[PDB]
């Protein structure tokens, strides 16, 4: 997957994470990619090695 | 019977413990490091 720059690979799933309108990935401890929001639907979804 | 009573000590069985996780909460937290270079994600670079 590719997310507007974000390179990477894994599982796409549908979470229940809410980013605020200003909030594009939240990381999560030790400072890794954990979710991310579509390009052009602004859906949340996890991601997992 | 009063032995209870002083349990409810293992502070050198929470030690292990805290040893071991402190470990490995740091080896993680190291790969946000540049180290001098450009960037940490093996994929950025
Ligand atoms: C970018 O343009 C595309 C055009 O395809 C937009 O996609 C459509 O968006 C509307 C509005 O929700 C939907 O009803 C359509 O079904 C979408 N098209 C398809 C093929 O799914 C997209 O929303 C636009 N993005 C932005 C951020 O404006």
């Amino acid at each position: 997957f590719n997310f507007n720059g974000l390179t990477g690979t894994g599982v796409l799933t549908e979470s229940n994470k809410k980013f605020l309108p200003f909030q594009q990935f939240g990381r999560d401890i030790a400072d890794t990619t954990d979710a991310v929001r579509d390009p052009q639907t602004l859906e949340i979804l996890d991601i997992t090695p | 019977g009063k032995i209870q009573d002083s349990l409810s000590a293992l502070g050198k069985l929470q030690d292990v413990v805290n040893h071991n996780a402190q470990a490995l909460n740091t080896l993680v937290k190291q790969l946000s490091s540049k180290f001098g270079a450009i960037s940490s994600v093996l994929n950025d670079i």
